């Protein structure tokens, strides 16, 4: 077994950023991790390719994966609309880490967040499920496009996305 | 506030 890896590239008003690849914890949280993986290679006919990071706050995260509406409120599972809060062993330590966005208890849906400080406030409540292996520069430098309230200057895309491991 | 919320955005 080993944790799979995936890869998204950001573009940034269509211009190509780089990319950021990604560990993700299915050792800790298969179904969580199952559902990023799948959700990166849009092979069950819909996911992040193409989306936007709808809300990007510096020196807190950037989030993104709405790929129904683009606004915060739509995206689904593989699983159907939500699921379940899968378990809560790992914390939001420092930057890098990748977590799920919600709207309440077992919310879960396309919605992440990738946090570029600590965020312990969160912990118990978010299901925290990989990490940045490789791009963390780019993550730095789209979090400069975030403003205090979450919109962002420039238009933040997922121009390709997919699973490298 | 800072949450990550899908809908309600708090402060």
């Amino acid at each position: 077994m080993v944790n799979p890896t995936v890869f998204f590239d950001i573009a940034v008003d269509g211009e190509p950023l780089g990319r950021v690849s990604f560990e993700l914890f299915a050792d800790k949280v298969p179904k969580t991790a199952e559902n990023f993986r799948a959700l990166s290679t849009g092979e069950k006919g819909f996911g992040y390719k193409g989306s936007c990071f709808h809300r990007i706050i510096p020196g807190f995260m950037c989030q993104g994966g709405d790929f129904t509406r683009h606004n915060g409120t739509g995206g689904k599972s593989i699983y159907g609309e939500k699921f379940e809060d899968e378990n809560f062993i790992l914390k939001h330590t420092g930057p890098g880490i990748l977590s799920m966005a919600n709207a309440g208890p077992n919310t879960n849906g396309s919605q992440f967040f990738i946090c570029t400080a600590k965020t312990e406030w969160l912990d118990g409540k978010h299901v925290v499920f990989g990490k940045v292996k490789e791009g963390m520069n780019i993550v730095e430098a789209m979090e400069r496009f975030g403003s205090r309230n979450g919109k962002t200057s420039k238009k933040i895309t997922i121009a390709d996305c997919g699973q490298l491991e | 506030x800072l949450l990550v919320t899908a809908g309600i955005v708090l402060a």
